[PDB]
RNA sequence: CGGUACGAAGUCGAAACAAGGUAGUUGAUGGUGAACCAGUGGCUGAACAAAAAA
RNA sequence: AACUAGUCUUAAACACACCGCUCGUCACGUAACA
RNA sequence: UAAUACAGGGUUGAACUGUGGGUUAGUUUCAAUGCCCAAGGCAGAGCACUGGAUUGGAUACCCAGGGAACUGUGCUCCCAUUAAUAAGAAUCA
RNA sequence: AGUUCUAUUGUGUUAGCAUGGUUUCG
RNA sequence: AGAGGCUUGAUAGUACUACCGUAAGUACAUAAUAUACAGUCCCAGCAGUAGCGGUUAAACUAUAGAAGAGUCGAGUAUUAUCCAUACAUACCAGGCGUAAAAAGCGUUCAUCCAAAAAAU
RNA sequence: UUUUAUGAUCCCAGGCUGGUUUAAUAAGUCAAAGUUUAGCCGGGAAG
RNA sequence: GAAGUUAUGGUUUGAAAAAAAAA
C-alpha cells in the first residue's frame, strides 16, 4: 500500500498562558508536543538510564 | 498540479546529486519529458516519493530556472498562434498539457492544438502571467 | 521588502566553474594573453571535474 | 482540476470510496 | 452587462469558458434546490466568467425554475434543463430534459 | 490599519466610538454585545 | 525551577542578546542559503582608525 | 435662531444582566443530570459471570457499576452503544460507531459542564467535538444513507440531510447543537437578540430597571420542523397547487434543526 | 513603532481625553451654528468636448465600465 | 575587453582620481568570463535583481 | 462652543533621549497652570546588580 | 575613596556633536472644519 | 504545582476505519487590569486626600495615615491582547 | 488524522489540609 | 535675420517605423562665444523637489551683453485633462520581524483549493 | 410560502457598440478598461 | 423572435415580504 501522511493540523491551537498574575494555562500544558516536532528517539538519543524504571506503572 | 508546483522546488536544488519530490502521475509524465529533453540524469519512483538524479555541467546545474505558469488556482490555456508568440525567440522548454499528452511547446506548435501551459524550464526571463 | 528570502532563486548562484584550461583558452582566443608554454600540456592533460566527484559523498548512519 | 464546486464534486466521483 | 472586445473573444481563456458555458439548444446543468411545488423545480446551475485583467475564471450560480411534467427530480438531484422561450405561470421558464445523478431516496 | 491604527493611536476612536468595555469617559453600549 | 508565570518575546537584537543564552550566528540552512566560503568578496568598507581613513599605499 | 435648549440625558438606563432560566429550563436540566447519574445493574469494563465468580461477593460488589467511577460508567455506556451499532465485535472506528461514541462524549461533557460551569476549556472541547460529529454525520450520510437513517433513529438524534450545501442564514443553517435535541429541550432554538431584536428593559420587584442581553428561553413546541398536513390551495404561497405529499404530511425536511425565521440556534452552554 | 514615535500619539490622545474630561462636568449642550464643487465630484465627469451631451454617457463619465 | 571578460570594482581613495585608479585595479582583479555564444545572439532574455535594482537584457 | 493646521518667537517650568538624574511606555482610571504625577495590570520600544559543590 | 589624560566596554532620539537634542500650558495673528 | 472528585490534551502500543481535509462569516465559547453592577468589608498593602520634610516652587519623587480598586458561571474584550513574525503542503538522514 | 482500550499525568474546575510571610493574644 | 516663441545654474541620451560602421555641406572660405560684463543685496525677486539672493550672482533684472549661445519653427510657450513614462492600479508587476500592514487565542457555515492534473 | 452576504429589501448618478495605421524582435487581431462621420434602440394623446 | 451576458461610485448604517395572531 502507498498512502500519503495525514495533515499536521490539530484542533484547538497552541498552548497559551493567561496574561496577568494567575499562572493559569488558557489552553494545554507545558509538556505538549507540537505536531511539527522530531521523533522521541531523535530528541532523546541516550534513552532510559540504567537507574530508570523499566515498568512505569505506579 | 499542487504536486508539480511542489516538485519545482526539488528540481531547483543546487550542489546536490539527487533530490526527492512528491509522487504523482503528472509528475512522472513531466519527468519523462524532462529526461527526453536531457535536463535530468534520471529519476526513480519509490512509493510516496520520487528521487530525481540531477544533471550538472561545468559545476552549474543544467536546470537554471523554472517558471510556473498554470497553478492549481488558475489555469492558463493558449491557442497555437498565441503559443507561438509567447514562446518566440527562446530556447527554453515550455511544458504543455494537451489531449495528446504532456509534450513540449514545439510539439504543440507543430500539431496546432490548444494546450495548457504548465512550466517553463531555462526560459530566461520570458513570461506573461 | 526583504533580502535573502528567495530560496530556490537568487539566494544561490548557478555559475560554471572554469578551470585553468578553460580560462587560459578563453584568454588566448580573445587575445588578452600571449599563449603560455604550459598551455599545450595542460590542454592535452585536462583537469578532472572535482565538483562532480564531490557530489558523490554520502552521509552514513553510525 | 480547478473548479470543485458542489456540482463539479458530485459529477467527479468514480466510486463511493477512494481506497 | 459585460461586453468582450473583438481581440479578447479570440483568446484561449475566453473561448474555453464560452465552450464550457454553451451546450446544444442552450441547455444547462444544475442541481435541485426546491421541490415543494408540483411539476416544478428550482435548479442551481454553475456559470463561469473569464476576467481578462487577472487572466482567470471564477464560477457563480444561476438559479432558475423549470417544468417537470412527472415527479422524478427531488432535492439534491443533478439535472439538465432547456429553455422554453415563454414563462409558464409566474416562475417556470425552463423544462427538464434529463436526470444525470439521483440522490438516494427512502 | 495604517490610517485606522493611526486614528486609534491619536485617539479619535477613543472619543467617537462606543465601547462595551465602558469606562467613565468613553461612550457606552446599551445593547447586548457581539463581535462585529 | 522558578515559576515566572509566562515568558517574554523581545524583538530587538540588544534585548534578545541580553535575555537569551547565546545569539551566535548559526550555519546557513542548506535549503535556504549557500554555505559561506573563503572566496566570498569582503564587505566594501573603507579602513578607518579612530575615525580617520587610512587610504594611502605609501 | 429658534431652538429648544437641550441638556444631557436625565433618566435611568437599564442595567445589562443575564437572562434567568425558566422553571421548565431548570426542570429539564435536573432531568438530564438525573438521567446521566442513573447507574444500571452491570459491571465495569467487560467482566462477566465466570470472571466475577472467582471473587468473593464483597469484591464482586466492589467491581459492580455502583462503586464504579463516572469514567467507568461512561465507558460502559459507550461500549453498549458500540455493541448496538458495530460492524463486528471489535469495530470501533466505523462511522456509525464513531457517531455513537461522539454523541456519548458530548453528553458526558455537557453534564460535566452543568456541574463545573466554571470549567472553560471543556466548552472549547465540546465545540470541537460537535464539529467532529457534524463531519462524521456528513460523511456517513453520503457513504450509507439507510444506515445513516438507522443510526440517527436509534440514537434519537435529528437526522440532518446533506443533499445540498448548507445555507449562510442562521435561521436556516444546520445546528449541531440542536442535534440530540430530544434529550435536551433547552438546546433547540433561541430568539434573535442583536440590535433591533435586543430584549427590552423591565422593572424588577426591587424597583430597578434591568435589560437582559438574551431573551429568556421559552419551551419549544413539539411540532418544531415536523411535517404538516396542508389543505389544497392556489395562491401566492402555492402558485401551482399543493403536492399530494404536502397534503398528506408525508414529505421530508432535510434540515430538522433549522432555527426558523426570528430564531437563532441555542447557545453552546448556558 | 518605536518609543520616540509613540510620544506624539501619546500626547495627542492624552490631550483629547483631557479636553473631553474638561467638558464632562457640564450638562447644557452647547449650540453651534456651497456653490463650489469638491475634487471627487469634479473627477466624475469628463470636460473634453465630445458630441454634444455634457454628462450623458459612459465615455463622458469615469465610472467603472463593464468591459 | 569587449569580448567576454568584464568586471566591476569599488574602491576608496583620498581623492576622486586615486579612488578611480583603485576601483580600476579592483575591477581588473575581479574580471570574470561571460558565457557568450560565438554567433553573437542571446538564447533567452535575462533579468537581474538586487533589492530595488532591476537589470533587463 | 470645545478642539485643529500654519507664522512668530515671548513668559513659565524641564516631561523624554545616558540609570536623562523617580526606567519608559500602554489599557481604563483619580488628581494637577503646563509638560505631567499616583495606584493597578500589561509589555520592553529598560537599566543596576548578579551563584561553582554540598 | 574620589580627579585629569588616556585606553576598553555598554547606551543613545546627540553628529553645529550635553553650552546637544527636546515637551507643553499661556500669550500672539492667518485659516479650514464644526 | 500534596491527596481526593470530575473532565481534557499530549505521548506510546493494539485494534478499528479507509481522501472522511487545508482555510474559514450573515457564527459565537473563552479571555489581564480598569470602569459600571453586585458582594462583602477592616490579614496585608494601597488612588484621591490629610500633614512631616527637600525645593525660588513644587499640585511629585522621600516619611506617617489613609472609607477608591484587590477573590463574581454579570456587564464584559479597550490594549505594547496573551508561545513569539497567521494557518497548511514541499524541499533535509 | 479520527474512534475504542491501554500506561502516564506540574492542564482546567473542585469539598476539605499540611505548611508559611504578615498582623494578632499573653 | 529670409521669423518668432521658449531656454541661456546643475539634472533627464534628447527615443523608436527603410537603412542598421559600407559615408563626404570632404577640402577652401573657416574660426569662436557667456562660470566676460553691468544693475540689486536674505531686498527686489526666481524656481521643479533640492534650492539661489548676506553689497564682486554662469540661479534675480538686462541680449546694441555682440552680426552672442541651445532647440523648435509658422510657430511657440503657460495652464488644464489622463490608463499622468516602472508616483508599475503591482495578473505580467508591490508589501505585512525591525520601516504601513497577521484579526487576542479558537469552533464552524458558504466559497476556494488539495488528494485519480488533461480526457472521460 | 418566496427572496437573501453569489448582496435580498431598498435611495441618488450615468443608453450600449464599432473605427483599418499604430515604430520597440511590445505581436498574426493594439492585447483588463481611453475614439470620431456610424450600428442598435429610445411611449401615447383633435375625444 | 430566442439564449447567455462579473456591475461601478456616493464610507454605509442585513434582513424583506407573505402567512399566523390581534382587536
Amino acid at each position: 500500500p502507498v498512502v500519503f501522511p495525514h495533515t499536521r493540523a490539530r484542533a484547538g491551537g497552541k498552548p497559551i498562558m493567561m496574561r496577568g498574575k494567575s499562572g493559569k494555562w488558557h489552553w494545554l500544558g507545558p509538556y505538549w508536543k507540537p505536531p511539527w516536532a522530531p521523533s522521541n528517539k531523535a530528541r532523546w538519543p541516550t534513552g532510559p538510564e540504567e537507574w530508570a524504571w523499566s515498568d512505569p506503572t505506579r | 498540479m499542487q504536486r508539480a508546483c511542489e516538485m519545482v522546488v526539488s528540481l531547483l536544488r543546487v550542489d546536490a546529486l539527487s533530490q526527492r519530490c512528491p509522487f504523482h502521475v503528472l509528475n512522472v509524465q513531466i519527468l519523462d519529458l524532462l529526461q527526453r529533453e536531457g535536463l535530468i540524469r534520471g529519476f526513480k519512483v519509490d512509493g510516496t516519493k520520487i528521487d530525481i538524479l540531477l544533471k550538472h555541467y561545468k559545476g552549474a546545474p543544467v536546470i537554471r530556472n523554472i517558471r510556473v505558469v498554470s497553478k492549481p488556482s488558475r489555469d492558463i490555456w493558449l491557442t497555437p498562434h498565441e503559443l507561438k508568440f509567447r514562446t518566440r525567440f527562446n530556447t527554453g522548454l515550455w511544458i504543455m498539457q494537451t489531449s495528446c499528452g504532456v509534450i513540449s511547446h514545439r510539439d504543440c506548435l507543430r500539431m496546432g492544438i490548444g494546450g495548457k501551459m504548465l512550466m517553463a524550464i531555462n526560459n530566461g526571463y520570458q513570461h506573461f502571467c | 521588502g526583504k533580502g535573502a528570502v528567495h530560496y530556490t532563486g537568487t539566494n544561490f548562484r548557478r555559475v560554471q566553474r572554469l578551470d585553468i584550461v578553460d580560462r587560459m583558452r578563453a584568454l588566448v582566443a580573445q587575445g588578452l594573453v600571449d599563449a603560455p608554454l604550459w598551455l599545450s600540456a595542460a590542454e592535452r592533460a585536462p583537469p578532472m571535474e572535482l565538483s562532480n566527484l564531490k557530489l558523490m559523498d554520502r552521509k552514513v548512519h553510525n | 482540476r480547478l473548479h470543485n464546486s458542489h456540482q463539479a464534486r458530485v459529477l467527479r466521483r468514480r466510486h463511493v470510496y477512494r481506497d | 452587462h459585460w461586453h468582450y472586445k473583438t481581440w479578447q473573444r479570440n483568446t484561449a481563456g475566453y473561448l474555453r469558458t464560452f465552450m464550457r458555458n454553451k451546450l446544444p439548444n442552450n441547455e444547462m446543468i444544475g442541481y435541485v434546490i426546491n421541490d415543494k411545488h408540483p411539476k416544478s423545480i428550482r435548479v442551481a446551475c454553475d456559470r463561469f466568467m473569464y476576467v481578462m485583467r487577472y487572466k482567470k475564471t471564477f464560477r457563480y450560480t444561476k438559479k432558475v425554475w423549470a417544468h417537470d411534467e412527472e415527479s422524478e427530480a427531488r432535492l439534491g438531484d443533478v439535472v439538465r434543463i432547456q429553455p422554453l422561450g415563454y414563462r409558464i405561470g409566474p416562475w417556470k421558464n425552463y423544462v427538464l430534459v434529463r436526470v444525470l445523478h439521483k440522490e438516494p431516496r427512502d | 490599519c495604517s490610517d485606522r491604527k493611526r486614528k486609534i493611536l491619536n485617539g479619535t476612536e477613543y472619543i467617537r466610538r462606543k465601547s462595551s468595555h465602558r469606562g467613565r469617559i468613553k461612550r457606552g453600549s446599551q445593547a447586548p454585545a457581539f463581535k462585529r | 525551577a522558578p515559576f515566572p508565570r509566562g515568558i517574554v518575546k523581545p524583538r530587538s537584537a540588544k534585548v534578545r542578546a541580553i535575555l537569551n543564552l547565546s545569539v551566535e550566528q548559526r550555519q546557513p540552512n542548506p535549503l535556504r542559503a549557500p554555505r559561506k566560503s573563503l572566496l566570498d568578496p569582503p564587505p566594501c568598507v573603507a579602513p578607518l582608525e579612530k575615525g580617520n581613513p587610512k587610504l594611502d599605499r605609501q | 435662531v429658534a431652538r429648544l435648549k437641550s441638556h444631557r440625558y436625565g433618566g435611568v438606563v437599564a442595567l445589562k444582566t443575564r437572562a434567568p432560566k425558566s422553571p421548565w429550563y431548570i426542570e429539564a436540566e435536573k432531568e438530564f443530570l438525573n438521567e446521566r447519574a442513573q447507574v444500571p445493574d452491570a459491571y465495569i469494563e467487560r467482566w462477566h459471570g465466570e470472571d466475577l465468580s472467582k471473587l468473593s461477593p464483597a469484591l464482586r460488589r466492589c467491581l459492580h457499576l455502583r462503586c464504579a467511577s463516572s469514567k467507568e460508567l461512561h465507558s460502559w455506556r459507550k461500549l453498549q452503544l458500540c455493541r448496538l451499532l458495530q460492524r463486528r465485535p471489535f469495530d470501533t472506528g466505523s462511522p456509525a460507531v464513531q457517531l455513537a461514541c461522539l454523541t456519548e462524549k458530548i453528553l458526558n461533557v455537557r453534564a460535566h459542564l452543568l456541574r463545573h460551569f466554571r470549567d472553560q476549556q471543556k466548552k472549547k472541547v465540546l465545540s470541537i467535538w460537535l464539529s467532529r460529529r457534524h463531519r462524521v454525520m456528513k460523511y456517513l450520510y453520503r457513504v450509507d444513507f439507510n444506515l445513516y437513517k438507522y443510526v440517527c433513529q436509534q440514537l434519537r438524534i435529528k437526522c440532518v440531510r446533506f443533499a445540498i450545501p448548507d445555507s449562510r442564514d442562521r435561521q436556516r443553517a444546520i445546528s449541531p447543537i440542536a442535534v440530540d435535541g430530544d434529550r435536551c429541550k433547552f438546546l433547540i432554538r433561541q430568539k434573535l437578540w442583536k440590535a433591533r431584536f435586543r430584549p427590552r428593559q423591565l422593572k424588577q420587584v426591587d424597583g430597578k430597571v434591568v435589560r437582559f442581553t438574551r431573551h429568556p428561553m421559552e419551551q419549544p413546541s413539539s411540532a418544531w420542523n415536523l411535517p404538516k398536513e396542508h389543505r389544497p390551495s392556489l395562491s401566492r404561497a402555492w402558485p401551482y397547487g399543493v403536492r399530494e405529499e404536502r397534503l398528506k404530511g408525508n414529505y421530508v425536511i432535510q434540515n430538522p434543526t433549522a432555527a426558523g425565521l426570528g430564531y437563532c440556534p441555542a447557545p453552546l452552554f448556558f | 513603532i518605536s518609543t520616540c514615535r509613540r510620544r506624539y500619539f501619546k500626547m495627542r490622545k492624552f490631550h483629547k481625553k483631557k479636553y473631553k474630561k474638561k467638558l464632562m462636568r457640564l450638562k447644557k449642550i452647547p449650540f453651534v451654528e456651497r456653490t463650489w464643487k469638491t475634487y471627487r465630484e469634479t473627477r466624475l465627469y469628463r470636460k473634453q468636448l465630445r458630441r454634444g451631451l455634457p454628462k450623458k454617457g459612459a465615455r463622458k463619465l469615469r465610472l467603472h465600465r463593464e468591459r | 575587453n569587449g569580448r567576454g571578460l568584464f568586471g566591476i570594482g569599488i574602491a576608496f581613495g583620498p581623492s576622486p582620481k586615486e579612488a578611480r585608479s583603485n576601483a580600476a585595479l579592483a575591477a581588473i582583479q575581479n574580471l570574470d568570463h561571460i558565457d557568450f555564444d560565438v554567433g553573437r545572439t542571446l538564447t533567452t532574455p535575462v533579468h537581474g535583481s538586487e533589492y530595488s535594482a532591476h537589470v533587463k537584457i
